[PDB]
C-alpha cells in the first residue's frame, strides 16, 4: 500500500529515482543479483541502498552514484601570472556539473591546462605519481638527479689534491608561543546563568 | 682473556616504515550525501571541514617529506658498472635486474610481492565499480586514497644509485664527490675502523666473500619463507585499512536517531521535527571524523619519528661506518 | 527424503513464521530459513 | 534484507548450536499426548513424506476460555483461524 | 504520530498498515501511548 | 568600511581557491578545491 | 604561521551557530525564556567545547613534535658545537 | 602522579550531569517515562 502519487518511467544509466518512497540520486543499471522474491530493498556493507526490486516489473537494478571527483587546482603566484591548471584527480579524462566553470592523462588523475614536455626538470609543485608542474604551466616528470658514473676498477683509486672549507646552515625549532584560554569568559559571554550550566560539565 | 681465531660475516635486516597511505576525505559528501539542506545546516559548524581538509593536506605533505628526506639523500645518480666484478663478493641478488620490466633487485621483488597493498590510489575506469568492494564502497562515501609522490620506480632507482654509489666509493660519495675506489680497499678501511687490521682481509679475502654469499643466500631464503619479514609494513597497512573501514561503517550509527538513512528522515518527517533528527547524525559523523583526524595525526606522528630514525641509520650505516653499538645491526658494523 | 523445519515466533502479539524445505540424505550443514506467513494474532 | 560478501551480526531469536532437543515419535496401534510448552517460541522439524502431521496448536489454556490459533495444512487453501476453540485431550 | 509526519504522510509506502479500533475514558487518553504505565496500558492494550 | 574588491568563487579556479583560502593572494602550489558532481537531469518515479 | 591561524580558527570558532537560532548569546538570552533557552545554550556550550578540545588536541600533537625537534636539536648542539662527532651527515653534509 | 589525576578524573567525571536533572541513571529511569527520560540518557552517553 502507498500514497497516491503517479508513476514515470523508468530510465536507465544520472537522474533522481524514487522506488517506494525511498528518494536518491544515481544510476541504474542492470544487476546478476539472485534477489529472493521476499527481498525488496538491497543494502551493501556501508549500509546504502545498493539495488532496489522496481514496484511494477520484477527486475533488479542497480544503483550507483554519478560521476564525482576530486578537483586539485594548481596555481602559481598571484604576482606572476594568473593562469591555471585543472586536476580532476582519480577521474581519466574520458570521463570527466557542480561548478559553473592541453589535455594529459596522469596516474594520479586528468591533468588539464597543462602541456606535457619530454625534458625533465626539478620538481617544483607535486603533482602524483612522480609528475610535477612549473611556470606557461607545463607538465613534466621530475628528475632524480644529474646522472654520473664512477669509473670503477681493479687499481684505480681517486684522491683529492684540496680541498673547500663550505659552512652549511640548519634551523631546528625549539619552542613555540604560550597560550592560556579561560573557558568561563571564552565559552560565556560573562553570563552567570552561562556559567551555571558550563560548571556540570565538570573539570574540561 | 679470549680472543677469537676466526669470525662469521653475518647480514641482519632491519624493516623501518616510510610513509603511509594518504587519505583525503570530503566533509559534504561523507556526511550530506546528495542533500541540500543537510549542508545548510553543516555550514552552521564552522570551518571544521577546512580544518579537516587542512589536518590531511598536512599529512600528506609529511609524508611526502619524510619519503623525500629518507630516499632522496644524494644530488647524482650513479649508475652499477657494466663489469659485475668486486673481488669475489657478488651484488647480482641486490643489483637491479634490467630483464624484468621494473629495475628492481629479487629481493625487492620479494618485498614489494609480500606487501598487499589495499589501495594505491590509481585510475578506476568506473568498470569495476559496478556490478561484481570495500575500495568503491569507501570512494563513494568520500573517502579517497591518494597515490604518493615518488613512484616504485623513482624509489627503486634511488636505492640502485645509494648502492652504487656506496660499492663504487666507500662514504666519501655521501661527504663529497665520489672517488673512484676498489671494493677490497673499501673493506679493508671498514676493517680497520673497527680495529681490525688489512693482512687478515688480503689473506681470506675469498673466506669472507664466500661467507657474505651464504649470507645472501640465507637472507633470500628466509624472506621467500618467513612472511613475518615485513609484519612491521604489513600491520600499519592492516590498520589504515581497519581504520577507513570502521570511517566507512560508522555511516551506518543512528546515534539516537530513528534511522541513519537522510533520505527517510527527510521524506518521514517534517523539517520541524527532522531537523534535530539530522543534528544528531551530523554531530556523530564529525565526531568520529575527528577522532578519526586524531588517530591519522598520531600515526602520522609515529610515521615520521619512524622516517627520521630511518633517514638517521641511513646516513650512518650505509653513506658511511658508525662506531654506535647496536644501532647498525648487532655486532661491529 | 525432504526435511521440513519450521519456526514460529510470537513477538510483540505478531505471529511469525518461517520455513525453508532443504533435501537430506538432523544432517551437518546449514539452511537458512524464508519468511513465508506473517499474522498480527495479538494472542498469548 | 539481501546481503553478499558481507558478515553481518544480529541479536535476535535463534536456536543455540549443540543443544538437546527432544524427538518425539508418536504411534498408532488402534492422557499421553500433553500440549508442549511454547516458552519464547519453539523450533519444528519433520522430515515425512506422507500425511503424517501438518499442523500446530497455539494457545495457552485451551478449554474456549481465551483465544488460540488452529493451523492445518492441507492440499489447498489451507485454514488458519484464531478462535476460542475447544480442543481435546 | 511517532516517526511519521502528519502532513508528508501521502507521499509513503507500508507494507501492512492495520486500523485498530477501541473507546477508552477521556482520562485515559494520555495512557496510549508509548512507554506509559497504569490500568490501561498494563492490562487493556499496551504499545511497544 | 566599503567594498573596494569582490571575487566571484564561481567564475574560475583560481578565484575558487581564493576563496577557499580566504586570501586574494595565492603563492605558488596546489590546493585541493570542491569536489566536482554530476547534477541529476530527470525525476524516476517508482510505484505499484 | 600554524600558531597565528590555529588562534584565528579558535576566535572565529564562536562565529558558528551549531544549530540555534544566533551565535550571540546574549540575543539567545534575551529572546527565549529559559524554559525555550537552555535547549540552545546547552548547543553552545557543546559546540564551543568540542572546539576547544580539539585546539587543545592540535596544540598538544603540536607541542610533541617540538619536543622531539627541539630533543634533536639539544642533541645536534651537544655533539657538533660542544665537540666532535664522526656521525655522517650528522652536522651537515661532508666530514664535520 | 598524571596517570592517577587522569584515572581521578575520568572516575570524576561520572558525576557531571551533562545537562540532565542528574547524574545517576537509576534516578532518571524512576523519575521519568522513556520517552522523556532517553532525552536525558542520551546526553549523559555522549558526555561519557
Amino acid at each position: 500500500v502507498c500514497g497516491p502519487k503517479k508513476s514515470t518511467n523508468l530510465v536507465k544509466n544520472c537522474v533522481n529515482f524514487n522506488f517506494n518512497g525511498l528518494t536518491g540520486t544515481g544510476v541504474l543499471t542492470e544487476s546478476n543479483k539472485k534477489f529472493l522474491p521476499f527481498q525488496q530493498f538491497g543494502r551493501d556493507i556501508a549500509d546504502t541502498t545498493d539495488a532496489v526490486r522496481d514496484p511494477q516489473t520484477l527486475e533488479i537494478l542497480d544503483i550507483t552514484p554519478c560521476s564525482f571527483g576530486g578537483v586539485s587546482v594548481i596555481t602559481p603566484g598571484t604576482n606572476t601570472s594568473n593562469q591555471v591548471a585543472v586536476l580532476y584527480q582519480g577521474v581519466n579524462c574520458t570521463e570527466v556539473l557542480t561548478p559553473t566553470w592541453n589535455v594529459f592523462q596522469t596516474r594520479a588523475g586528468c591533468l588539464i591546462g597543462a602541456e606535457y614536455v619530454n625534458n625533465s626538470y626539478e620538481c617544483d609543485i607535486p603533482i602524483g605519481a612522480g609528475i610535477c608542474a612549473s611556470y606557461s604551466i607545463i607538465a613534466y616528470t621530475m628528475s632524480l638527479g644529474a646522472e654520473n658514473s664512477v669509473a670503477y676498477s681493479n687499481n684505480s683509486i681517486a684522491i683529492p689534491t684540496n680541498f673547500t672549507i663550505s659552512v652549511t646552515t640548519e634551523i631546528l625549532p625549539v619552542s613555540m608561543t604560550k597560550t592560556s584560554v579561560d573557558c568561563t569568559m571564552y565559552i560565556c559571554g560573562d553570563s552567570t546563568e552561562c556559567s551555571n550550566l558550563l560548571l556540570q560539565y565538570g573539570s574540561f | 682473556i679470549a680472543i677469537p681465531t676466526n669470525f662469521t660475516i653475518s647480514v641482519t635486516t632491519e624493516i623501518l616504515p616510510v610513509s603511509m597511505t594518504k587519505t583525503s576525505v570530503d566533509c559534504t559528501m561523507y556526511i550530506c550525501g546528495d542533500s541540500t539542506e543537510c549542508s545548510n545546516l553543516l555550514l552552521q559548524y564552522g570551518s571544521f571541514c577546512t580544518q579537516l581538509k587542512r589536518a590531511l593536506t598536512g599529512i600528506a605533505v609529511e609524508q611526502d617529506k619524510n619519503t623525500q628526506e629518507v630516499f632522496a639523500q644524494v644530488k647524482q645518480i650513479y649508475k652499477t658498472p657494466p663489469i659485475k666484478y668486486f673481488g669475489g663478493f657478488n651484488f647480482s641478488q641486490i643489483l637491479p635486474d634490467p630483464s624484468k620490466p621494473s629495475k628492481r633487485s629479487p629481493i625487492e621483488d620479494l618485498l614489494f610481492n609480500k606487501v598487499t597493498l589495499a589501495d594505491a590510489g590509481f585510475i578506476k575506469q568506473y568498470g569495476d565499480c559496478l556490478g561484481d568492494d570495500l575500495i568503491c564502497a569507501q570512494k563513494f562515501n568520500g573517502l579517497t586514497v591518494l597515490p604518493p609522490l615518488l613512484t616504485d620506480e623513482m624509489i627503486a632507482q634511488y636505492t640502485s644509485a645509494l648502492l652504487a654509489g656506496t660499492i663504487t666509493s666507500g662514504w666519501t660519495f655521501g661527504a663529497g664527490p665520489a672517488l673512484q675506489i676498489p671494493f677490497p680497499m673499501q673493506m679493508a678501511y671498514r676493517f680497520n675502523g673497527i680495529g681490525v687490521t688489512q693482512n687478515v682481509l688480503y689473506e681470506n679475502q675469498k673466506l669472507i666473500a664466500n661467507q657474505f654469499n651464504s649470507a645472501i643466500g640465507k637472507i633470500q631464503d628466509s624472506l621467500s619463507s618467513t612472511p613475518s619479514a615485513l609484519g612491521k609494513l604489513q600491520d600499519v597497512v592492516n590498520h589504515n585499512a581497519q581504520a577507513l573501514n570502521t570511517l566507512v561503517k560508522q555511516l551506518s550509527s543512528k546515534f539516537g536517531a530513528i534511522s541513519s538513512v537522510l533520505n527517510d528522515i527527510l521524506s518521514r518527517l517534517d523539517p520541524p521535527e527532522a531537523e534535530v533528527q539530522i543534528d544528531r547524525l551530523i554531530t556523530g559523523r564529525l565526531q568520529s571524523l575527528q577522532t578519526y583526524v586524531t588517530q591519522q595525526l598520531i600515526r602520522a606522528a609515529e610515521i615520521r619519528a619512524s622516517a627520521n630514525l630511518a633517514a638517521t641509520k641511513m646516513s650512518e650505516c650505509v653513506l658511511g661506518q658508525s662506531k654506535r653499538v647496536d644501532f647498525c645491526g648487532k655486532g661491529y658494523h | 527424503k525432504n526435511l521440513r523445519e519450521f519456526v514460529f515466533k510470537n513477538i510483540d502479539g505478531y505471529f511469525k513464521i518461517y520455513s525453508k524445505h532443504t533435501p537430506i540424505n538432523l544432517p551437518q550443514g546449514f539452511s537458512a530459513l524464508e519468511p513465508l506467513v506473517d499474522l498480527p494474532i495479538g494472542i498469548n | 534484507v539481501f546481503r553478499s560478501s558481507v558478515l553481518h551480526s544480529t541479536q535476535d531469536l535463534f536456536l543455540p548450536f549443540f543443544s538437546n532437543v527432544t524427538w518425539f515419535h508418536a504411534i498408532h496401534v488402534s492422557f499421553d499426548n500433553p500440549a508442549l510448552p511454547f516458552n519464547d517460541g519453539v523450533y519444528f522439524a519433520s522430515t515425512e513424506k506422507s500425511n503424517i502431521i501438518r499442523g500446530w496448536i497455539f494457545g495457552t489454556t485451551l478449554d474456549s476460555k481465551t483465544q488460540s490459533l488452529l493451523i492445518v495444512n492441507n492440499a489447498t487453501n489451507v485454514v488458519i483461524k484464531v478462535c476460542e476453540f475447544q480442543f481435546c485431550n | 504520530c511517532y516517526g511519521v509526519s502528519p502532513t508528508k504522510l501521502n507521499d509513503l509506502c507500508f507494507t501492512n498498515v492495520y486500523a485498530d479500533s477501541f473507546v477508552i475514558r477521556g482520562n485515559e487518553v494520555s495512557q496510549i501511548a508509548p512507554g506509559q504505565t497504569g490500568n490501561i496500558a498494563d492490562y487493556n492494550y499496551k504499545l511497544p | 568600511g566599503t567594498i573596494t574588491d569582490a571575487v566571484d568563487c564561481a567564475l574560475d579556479p583560481l578565484s575558487e581557491t581564493k576563496c577557499t583560502l580566504k586570501s586574494f593572494t595565492v603563492e605558488k602550489g596546489i590546493y585541493q578545491t570542491s569536489n566536482f558532481r554530476v547534477q541529476p537531469t530527470e525525476s524516476i518515479v517508482r510505484f505499484p
